[PDB]
This record gives C-alpha cells, structure tokens and sequence, in this order.
DNA sequence: TTAGAGAATTGGAGAGTGTGTTTTTTTTTTTT
DNA sequence: CACACACTCTCCAATTCTCTAA
C-alpha cells in the first residue's frame, strides 16, 4: 500500500485480478465446484479462494451496490468534501481565536494572584490573555514516551472501496 | 483572477493564484530530485519515492520494519527521480507599477516543460502558488551538515541553535504571454487561411493590391512600394560548393527630403512586419547598428552588446537618418551588408555575429533639399562601398504642386477622421507562406 | 479568570482596564451625540476594516489613569483594549460577521518625543516619533503556527509560536516513533511583517548634524502603508533585544539594537456629481479657454500664449501611430520662468516628472539595469520618460543632454517607445509620454543675430518633433519692467486670501483636466477637415514665393493635435472651425517666435534643417 | 480464582569523547 | 580557542515475569 496508496475506487492490482478471473469466468467454475456435490474434496480449496477474494468488501455495503449507485456516490463524494472543508475552516478558526492577533513576539507577562505556581508564588503567565480566555495547565507540555511494551494496538486496514464494476461483480458473485 | 505583485502577501501562501510581470533574469536549468531512491547501507533494502522538500532529505527510518538504522543511506541517483528547473527574478510590469515607488522584485520558479518558454524583458501571465522557501543554510541533517538582518523561528531538532528565516517565492505551474518551418506553416494553416493565400496567389494584379494595402497613408510613390514590397519578399539565400554564402536579402535606401514620406515607409514597414526593427543612425546605446564591446562589474569583465542589426537578424532592420552614423557603425555596415556577419575582435572576446538582415534606409541629402541638378552621389554622402551595397536606391523630392499638397492634406485628414484590399493579417499570412518558396532561374 | 489577572510585577487589573477602557467608548461623546468611537464600530461593520484607530488626547481627557497605563504597559494593555473592543462589537450589533478580531490602533496626534532622546527609560513604552521614511523592506513571511507531520504515518499536528520559538512534538504520538514529525513550511501558517528604516525630519535636526535613524516593524494588515520618501507620525512600542555575536552562537552581544514595533501610522506630508456638475457650468462660462491658461502658474507673468500651449498639452490630443502627445519647448535664457514653470506644471497632472538633462538628475531620461543594493539582484531600473507613460515629463535644461540621451530621446519622441538591449533583458518599453522642455542658449545670453537650433545647439531631428516652440525671453521696455516689477511686489504682499483663491483655483483645474481626460474624445467634423486642409494648403501657398518650402505633412498634423486638444478644453467632444482657428494661430504665432532669421522674419526651412538661406548662401 | 511482593530484562538519561568554527593601480573600450 | 553537532559508552530505574497469600 505504499505503491498501491490508492484513493477510494481507484482500481487496485486484487480489484484488476478479481477483474481478469470475472472476464475469463473462473468465477462461474469456483461456483460449479461449490455447488457441484461430485468432487467436494476441493470445497475446502475454493472456500480458501473465496475468502482470498473478498478482503477489502464487508456484505453490508456490498449488497446494497444497485446499478444506479455511480450517480449516488458523486453526489456523496462532493458532499463528503464539502463538510470535510467547512469542520476544517470552523477548527482554523477555533484556533485563529484561541490565539490572538498580535505577533508571536508582541510581549507582556501577567500575574494570576489567586493560582499558585509549582512553588510559593504565584503562576507568572506569557502566552497572552487569549491563550487565559480558556486556561489550560498543560499548554507547554509535550506527550511522554510511552514505552514500545506498553503501546496500544492500531487497525490493520483501512476501507478503500473496490472499483464500481468490480463491487457489482462481488455482489453477484 | 490576476493580482498584483503588491498583493502577495503571507495569506496567499499555498493558493492558487495569478499574476502578471516583467521578467529580468532567467537562471541556468538544473535538475531538481523530486524523490529520491536511497539504498540502507546496513541492510540493503531499498526506499523509493523519498519526498524531499528544500533541504536534501535522506529518509529517516528504515523501510525494513526491524532494521534499528536512521542515518547511514546512500543515495541511488540511477533510480531517483529529478525534474527540470529554473528559477526567474521577474519585476512589476509598467502597467502596475505604484507612482515614485522602486520596481518591487519577485523569485518565480519553473518546472518541467515551462523552463525555458519565458526569457528577460518578456511579459508574462504566471499561474502557480506563492510559497515559503525556508533558509536551507542553517538547517543540518543526516544527509548534510548545515553550511553557515531579522529573527526568525527557532527550536527545531535539525535547526540546532541556530534560527531560520523565510523568503517568498512563486511557485508557478505555467507561464504565457500577457498578451499573444514548412512543418509549422503547414499544421498552422486553418482551411481558411489556405484558401486566403490561395486566392491571394492566384489573384492578377496583387503586385498594386499589396502595395495599395500594405501603403495606403502614403499618396503616390508607386515605384517606392513595389521596391519595398519585393524587399519584404526577397531572394533566395544560396551557399557556394566551398561553404561560402551567397545574399539573399536585398537592401533598399530612400534618400528625400526631411519634408517628404520617407520616415512614413519605414514606419508602415515596422507596423507591419514581425520582428522588425526600427533605429535611427545615431545610437540610443553604446553598442549602435553593429555590436560594442562593454564591461559588466558582475564580473569585470568585457561582453558584447548587441546592435539593431542582430536584434533584426532574420528580419528587417528600418534606419532612419541613415546619413549620420558613428564612424563604428559605419565601417561595420560594409561587412554586416554583404556578408551578413559582424566580426568582433576585443580584449575578452572575438565572435562573428549574424546579421542576416534586410535594410530599409532613409537618407537626406546635404542641404536638406534633393538637388536635381547634382547626381544622388553628390546629393548624400554615403561613400561609394556604402552605396554598392543597396540593391535599389529611391529618390523623394518635395514638389511645390498644389495638387499633390491639396491630396496630402486630404489623405491624412481623412485617414484621421475614418479611424474609429487585404487586411495586415492577411497579409502577414500571405507573405509568410510566400517566403517559403524557393524559386529557381529558367 | 479575568479579575485574578494583574500586569506583571505592576499592580494594574487587566479586568479593570478591560472595564475602564469599555467605559470610555461608552462615555466619549466630546472630541470637541452618539460616542464617536461607537459610531466607528457601526462604520466599521459595513467598511470591513480589521482595525478601530483611537485618539491618545482622547483617553487622557476621559481618564489620565488609562492613558498612563495605555503608555506605561501598551504589551499587555493594548492586547486587553482589544479584547475590550472585541467583546462591544458582539455587545452591540450582536449578529454581525467579520473576517479577523478587531486590533485597536492608539495614537498620540503629535511626537511625544524625537528620535535623538530615546532613553533606555523609554523602553517598552508606547511612543510615537515623527521621520521620513528612507527604506521599505520586502514583505517577510514571519511564521505563526507550525505545522509537523509524521514522517512514517503521515500523521499531523499543530502548535503555536511560543517567543518566536517552536516546541517541536519529538514523538509521534499515533505511531510513537522518535524524531519522526517533520516541520511542513508550506502547511504552517503565516502572517507578514516588513522592515522600514525611518530618518528624523531635516527641521527636527540639530544644527548641521547627519541624520539619525530608527528600525521600524509593521506586521500584519499595516504592513506596507508607507513608501520611501514619505513623512509619517509613526507610533510604536520602543523595543529592545538581543542580537547574537555569530549565527551559529547563541550568546548575545550586551548592547542590546532598539526598534519600534509599529502600532499606527499617520501620513503628515501627503495632503461626485456636484463637481461634474461645476464643471460642466464652468464649461460654458466665456473665455473659459483663456480663465484656464489665467489659471496656470499664477506666480508668472504675461506668458499667455506660452500657458495656452501648455494647457492645450496638459489636456492632450485623441488617443488614436497616431501619437496624440503634444510636444512643448521652452527657450531662454537661465533664471528665467521657464524653469519655475517647470517645476510648477510637473506636480499639476497624474503621472507626471520632472527631470534635468544632466547627468545629476535623480532619475535619468534612459532605462538602465542595476544591481538592488539590499537583496543585490538585477532590477530593470526605468527612466522619467518610460515612468511618465501617459503624462507629462518635464526635461528642464534640455539642451546640454548628452547625445546618447538624445537619440533615446529622439526614440521616445518619435516612436513613442523605449528600446533596451541591456543585460539580456530585450524589451520595447511603451512610453506615450508629453515631452515638456525647457532649453538655454548655449553662452550665457540669447543672440538675436541667431536664430533658435544655431543658438541651443540642438539637432534639427529633434527640433522638428516638437508642436510648438516658444521663446521666454523678455522685452527690455521699461514699461514691461515696470508692471513686472509690481507683479513681483504683489507677489510679495501675497496673502492668506490669495493663497486660498489659487488652491481653488489648482484644485478646479486639476479636476477638470481629469474628468477631460476621462470622458471627452474629440472626432473631426466636416468643418474642420476643410479648415484644417485649408490651412495646410495656404501654408503651403507661401512657398509659391522663392521657389521655398514652407510648411510639411507633420505641421498638419501638429494641428490636429491642437485642434483636438482645444475642442476637449472647451468639452465639445467635436472638433470645428473655432478650434481649428485657434490651432493656427497659437502655431503661427510659436513658429513666428521660434522659426524667425533674423534677416527675413519667419521662415520653415530653420526648423527642418539648420542653417537658413540667409546663413547657408555664404558658400 | 484474583491480586501483591521479589527477581529479571531492556529503554534511555546523562557523562565523556571527538570534531568543527569599500580602495588602489592598471587595463581597455567607448563616451564626449 | 570555547561554544555547538554527532557518536559512544555507562549505570539507573521503569516495566514485566514469576511465586505467593487472601
Ligand atoms: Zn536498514
Ligand atoms: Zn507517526
């Protein structure tokens, strides 16, 4: 997936193969072993070679792939990417307003009486009045190093969609 | 949408964006890495597509997961992947430079096939995104070391102690003019324009046709259109069996009058045709009709500026006040006349310039009126190599006929007041098609 | 919380000077009624602007004490008008949208001090001084939110600028590998900041000291609002920092280089239907052709005919070579009005300059390419003419050009562009500029046994290309120097009265000759054509005697171009016979002062070649 | 069956080492 | 040179493995 970095139905090499092997019809002789009684010693084979070929898909959305679900899917990607930009400008403006609108090195320094520092005295505070309008003690902080025995788990795969013609292959399939 | 140069500011940085300007300088093409493939030198593994940035960027892990090495990678060059670069210092062009104000100045950087099609003086339309160019100088990596009046940033890992500093450049995808071969005329030919130079060829009397169409300011002086019309047209260059050449252009001289058209012909000639130049005999530069030798401090060192005649080479040169040159000039004429070179021999330098140009001249005579009693020898005083030289020489004197002042006057007031046979297009076409016809003698 | 919040080591409340500063924009009704900078705030919604500019003198009235913080703390104060500022604007007009947070921008009218006494005491208060602009920097893009991806996992994150520093993450945390998340420059963010170098004005130095300077910093949305040359009331933070012995050595020298980070800037040197409508009537008014060249340069005198040119120029010809600029020259003797009325027409018209002949002139009459001394990159540095494309340049002693100047020149006149071969640059410059001239003899007297080009000692080609020539010299009859001389003493009892008539005047005249320029376009009428034909042929008619010429093609159409010029005085927007009379005789009557031999008054040829008949028939 | 105390293995913080850092004369071409 | 990059080397201690009691 580093060559096959590919977007969302964009034609993988597996989608081009399941391609190749629906125009030769092999599929259509995977279907005769699987349901053909006479030689089912090789069930087990093409229940291997079933579960090799579906691996990107869940049933859920593959059952619903209608022949007119092209059209729908454009409309849903130009939505998708309008509500991507809109959630992206409300969080730059969330932080243009978390920030102010001087320069980084527009100085002043405050003094907060009623909070104690680490030590005796009060907390001395540089990041601004804007960066006080919703104080947090932990701005200045970076994350610790969380040993590799301790790490959590992380996801495998991620769903890019086979091509449109491919998945209605699968469905029939 | 095009901006000014003045509106590229920092909240334009990473749009997309339009802008027009005056281009300077153009720097050498280099090949820029786009991504490199680097070889793990304690594991042999290969990383490709390696995105680079500004600083040259070997990657930082290795692709084999279990591999512990991050700095020791030789770089594949075979394998990695570069592009064609230039980098241009374009300016404000006329139209949007800010009254009393210095030209403000701009970095355009080119890529791919865009590295060459704009050079300096030109303008043009770029398209592209203003960018911010980090200072590379002060950053260190396990590629390269660091290789060291404002701030700037600091407290990067690969920065070190130091701090870095910005610049903005324009990072253009494409470049075109702000305002716009046998191989060539022939995919270039639209079906129309065939059928206009057909028409044109074939039409009887396109010698007075031309001429009326190419001239119709100037009243009379039918003989001088024809004369200048064949000298758009010209002959055909040759190149002896000993690789000696052969003139084709023909060189047309206009003695006349200051009262008289002889400006108007040159004028309507630059107007009409591409690549023409038009001069006077005195030189507006050091270097004049023929090249000079000048220092430049960038070096120190001499270099060769170039004259009227290379800057109309393959084209035509019109010289008005032909008469007064510099003694220079006019000992370069003969060579660059005839042998249609111009051979420079200088401290710093020695080359043989082309001029494969075509002359129109405009000459007075002495005492400022045409004297029909003296010869046109003694009329100007053009020596006699000088006047070898021109295939055809034209003769205007202003005659006192009310007539001729009555259709004068009538000529200009009405051609003044119409502004509001064959368009200059057309006519364009026709003679561009025509030259490429190469006529033998029977 | 805000009341907990104190200025450091400083004892003032931020949440008091929030409320103090909010009471005095809901208390300031008095600059002398709603409060005037409430009013702004409601300009502001519809204008757009991300600044609100207040008055220094202002605060001090309605509070000392604020004004006394304001100038003691503008770091943290000014930050705390802001957020003062920004919470009335949702107070009051609740719904309203705008693109930034709003900045507050104080200013004290006048210098509270000069750049010569700035103390260390001084630093970070807020100031204002007032200089002369002498260099403006590019605009730098100074960082504000750095923007790191992982290298492995492409994840990405944010942080903001600390002190000009970056905390930089060191660890990726949805894939924990070290020193993995890579600084992205084009994905940070950026606003701009510029350098500009501000002089102290020459009446503010001591007796003949050189000039001190101060370091000026404008960030964003004030950034480049000055221009080199200009005056300004600047008003800034006086700051002070380190600057470090080495680039690669983080210890700093113990004298610490002062600047001021800009606040506001205030411009001290740079200063509709009722006025078409004024113009218009002025339009019909009688001899308003003449009330016009009256107009022109009130402080000379009795120049009538050489204003008219000069005001026919100043309006132009038809645009549509069909060059419609008209050419003027100016000849006389040195410490004339020539020069004076030069120097007084330059700065009368959009576009213009003014320029000498010599080679002292600031910037010269050809383009040139030179190296920009504070980034040292090539710059195409062009000339007056090519800088003063569509208006007028005024080349003042003209005739002592060298003689590369004057082909160049002869370029611009004729074709109406400048060529440039320089440096690899290869470019035809438009310049459709109005050459206005002025030309001495070339002794220091004028010659009346010569005629005009034998005395200036200028080429005929360059003569010839000229509309009108005009001959400034004055008569020795005591009575011109008797009314001269009370023209000079009036001009010395000039008065405030008289100085506010000739403003009035100078601004009347400068609207109507742009709202000229901007709608008239003079067209040929029938009438015209045939006066116009009629008196290139009776011009021509004269050299019937001596067998001579007297008069070619160029002086029809420098008619026209008069003709033309005259109908857009009048505002006609057709040309006829009362413009083309007078076309002929301003024409006339400039070659009768120029083309005059001595010998036998008024003759062509001295114009299309030196040397006239009574001068040539020696050989 | 679930949770806390003692022992074993490996990450990395810190110390040490090595390396890196205008102004004058003479010529040449062209400008007057 | 004395103040910064880059690398090696050392021991501290942070987290897990295994045995035991509640
Ligand atoms: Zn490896
Ligand atoms: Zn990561």
């Amino acid at each position: 997936l580093d060559q096959e970095k590919k977007i969302d139905d964009d034609a993988s090499a597996h989608d081009q193969l399941l391609w190749a092997i629906h125009l030769s019809g092999l599929d259509d002789l995977l279907l005769f072993l699987a349901s053909s009684s006479a030689e089912e010693q090789w069930s087990l084979h093409v229940l291997e070679i079933v579960s090799l070929m579906f691996r990107d898909q869940n049933p859920e959305q593959l059952a619903g792939v209608g022949q007119g679900r092209l059209a729908q899917e454009r409309s849903a990607d130009f939505a998708e990417l309008e509500v991507l930009r809109q959630r992206e400008m409300a969080e730059k403006k969330t932080r243009a307003l978390q920030r102010g609108n001087r320069h980084s090195r527009f100085g002043g320094s405050y003094i907060v009486q009623g909070l104690k520092s680490i030590g005796e005295r009060d907390l001395i505070f540089h990041k601004g009045l804007h960066n006080l309008r919703n104080y947090s003690s932990d701005l200045g902080k970076q994350p610790k190093k969380v040993p590799k025995r301790r790490q959590a788990a992380r996801e495998l795969s991620i769903q890019r969609r086979s091509a449109l013609n491919v998945r209605l292959f699968l469905r029939d399939f | 949408t095009r901006h000014k140069i003045r509106e590229l500011t920092s909240s334009r940085i990473g749009l997309l964006t339009r802008i027009s300007g005056q281009v300077v300088r153009t720097h050498p093409v280099h090949p820029e890495l786009v991504s490199g493939t680097f070889l793990c030198l304690d594991c042999q593994t290969v990383i490709r597509d390696v995105e680079q940035q500004f600083k040259y960027t070997q990657p930082n892990i290795c692709r084999n997961p279990v591999c512990a090495n991050r700095r020791r990678f030789l770089l594949d060059t075979n394998k990695s992947r570069f592009v064609d670069f230039q980098k241009v210092r374009i300016q404000e062009t006329q139209a949007e430079l800010p009254r009393g104000s210095i030209p403000r100045s701009l970095e355009v950087i080119l890529r791919a096939e865009a590295v060459e099609s704009a050079q300096a003086g030109d303008k043009c339309d770029f398209t592209g995104t203003l960018i911010v160019v980090p200072d590379v100088s002060k950053l260190s990596t396990p590629g390269a070391r660091a290789e060291t009046e404002t701030e700037g940033i600091r407290g990067l890992r690969a920065l070190g102690v130091r701090d870095l500093s910005y610049r903005l450049v324009f990072l253009a995808c494409c470049v075109a003019p702000t305002n716009p071969t046998a191989e060539s005329i022939k995919n270039q030919m639209t079906v129309k324009e065939w059928e206009k130079v057909f028409e044109m060829s074939q039409d009887k009397n396109l010698y007075h046709n031309l001429c009326t169409s190419l001239f119709p300011t100037i009243h009379g002086n039918d003989e001088v259109k024809r004369g200048v019309l064949l000298m758009l047209f010209g002959g055909v260059p040759k190149t002896t069996g000993e690789g000696t050449s052969l003139r084709g252009d023909i060189n047309v001289c206009i003695v006349g009058d200051p009262s008289t058209a002889k400006s108007q012909f040159l004028k309507h000639v630059e107007e009409f045709s591409p690549r023409a130049v038009y001069t006077s005999g005195k030189a507006s530069s050091a270097a004049g009709l023929t090249a000079a030798v000048v220092r430049d401090e960038e070096s120190h060192e001499f270099v060769i500026e170039a004259g009227a005649l290379m800057l109309a080479d393959n084209g035509v040169c019109c010289i008005d006040e032909f008469d007064k040159m510099d003694v220079r000039d006019q000992v370069a004429i003969h060579e660059a006349m005839e042998q249609q070179t111009i051979s420079i021999t200088k401290a710093g330098v020695k080359a043989t310039l082309n001029a494969r140009t075509s002359i129109l001249a405009a000459a007075n005579p002495i005492s400022g009126h045409y004297d029909r009693s003296k010869s046109l020898k003694q009329n100007i005083n053009l020596s006699a190599p000088i006047m070898s030289r021109f295939d055809l020489f034209f003769i205007l004197v202003d005659e006192c006929n009310e007539v001729t002042d009555y259709a004068i006057a009538r000529r200009i007031v009405d051609l003044h007041s119409r502004i509001e046979v064959y368009s200059l297009d057309d006519i364009r076409r026709y003679l561009l098609f025509a030259r490429q016809f190469k006529p033998k003698i029977s | 919380l805000g009341q907990k919040l104190v200025i450091w080591g400083t004892d003032v409340n931020v949440a008091a000077c929030k409320e103090n500063f909010q009471r005095f924009l809901q208390r300031f009704i008095d600059p002398l009624t709603e409060p005037l900078y409430m009013q702004r705030l409601g300009e502001i919604n519809v204008i757009g602007e991300p600044f609100l500019n207040v008055n220094c003198e202002h605060i001090k009235s309605f509070d000392k004490n604020l004004y006394r913080q304001l100038i003691s703390y503008p770091q943290e104060v000014i930050p705390t008008f802001d957020m003062a500022v920004n919470e009335i604007f949702f107070d009051r007009y609740p719904d309203s949208i705008l693109e930034h947070q709003i900045q507050v921008r104080p200013f004290n009218a006048l210098k509270t001090k000069n750049m010569r006494n700035l103390n260390p005491e001084d630093i970070d208060q807020l100031i204002t001084i007032s200089g002369m602009v002498i260099r403006t920097s590019q605009l730098i893009p100074e960082m504000q939110e750095a923007f790191f991806q992982c290298q492995v996992c492409a994840h990405t994150t944010r942080v903001e600028m600390d002190r000009g520093r970056i905390a930089e993450p060191s660890v990726c945390g949805r894939c924990h590998t070290t020193h993995s998340m890579a600084l992205i420059h084009n994905r940070s963010l950026f606003s701009d900041k510029q350098m500009i170098k501000l002089q102290e004005s020459p009446e503010d130095m001591p007796a003949g000291q050189t000039p001190h300077t101060v370091i000026l910093f404008a960030h964003n949305d004030l950034v480049d609002k000055v221009q080199p040359g200009d005056r300004v009331n600047v008003t800034g933070i006086y700051r002070a920092v380190p600057i470090r012995v080495n680039p690669r050595v983080s210890n700093v020298k113990s004298v610490y280089k002062t600047h001021i980070d800009v606040i506001h800037y205030r411009k001290t040197d740079a200063k509709s239907e009722k006025r078409v409508e004024l113009l218009k009537e002025l339009s019909r008014k009688p001899d308003i052709y003449e009330r016009l060249a009256s107009a022109l340069a009130p402080s000379i005198y009795e120049h009538e005919d050489i204003k008219k040119g000069i005001l026919l120029q100043l309006f132009g010809g038809t645009r549509k070579k069909f060059r419609a600029e008209i050419n003027i020259l100016l000849c006389g003797d040195p410490g004339t009005s020539k020069s004076q009325l030069l120097q007084y027409v330059y700065n009368l018209v959009p576009r213009g300059q003014y320029t000498s002949g010599k080679g002292s002139s600031a910037v010269g009459l050809t383009a040139y390419v030179m190296k920009d001394p504070e980034t040292r990159q090539l710059v195409l540095q062009t000339g007056a003419l090519v800088l003063s494309d569509n208006g007028i340049c005024c080349i003042d002693e003209f005739d002592k050009m060298n003689e590369s100047t004057r082909s160049v020149l002869h370029e611009v006149m004729e074709q109406q562009t400048l060529s440039i071969a320089k440096a690899g640059i290869i470019c035809q410059l438009n310049a459709r500029t109005s050459v206005l001239a002025a030309a001495n003899p070339i002794e220091s007297q004028w010659n009346p046994k010569k005629t005009t080009i034998e005395n200036i000692q200028l080429p005929h080609t360059l003569l010839s290309r000229f509309d009108l020539i005009f001959l400034l010299l004055d008569p020795q009859d005591e009575a011109y120097d008797r009314r001269l001389a009370h023209h000079l003493v009036a001009l010395y009892y000039q008065s405030e009265e008289q100085a506010e008539e000739e403003l009035l005047d100078m601004a009347v005249l400068k609207d109507y000759i742009a709202y000229a320029h901007s709608t008239i376009m003079p067209r040929l009428s029938e009438e015209a054509s045939q006066a116009l034909i009629e008196a290139y042929v009776d011009m021509r008619k004269i050299g019937s005697s001596r067998g001579m010429v007297s008069a070619y093609p160029r002086q029809l159409e420098s008619l026209i171009r008069l003709a033309e010029a005259h109908a857009k005085v009048r505002l006609s927007n057709k040309v006829e016979a009362i413009d083309v009379e007078e076309a002929k005789r301003l024409h006339r009557e400039a070659l009768k002062q120029s083309a005059t031999d001595p010998r036998t008054g008024i003759v062509d040829i001295s114009i299309l070649t030196t040397g006239m008949s009574a001068t040539s028939r020696k050989r």
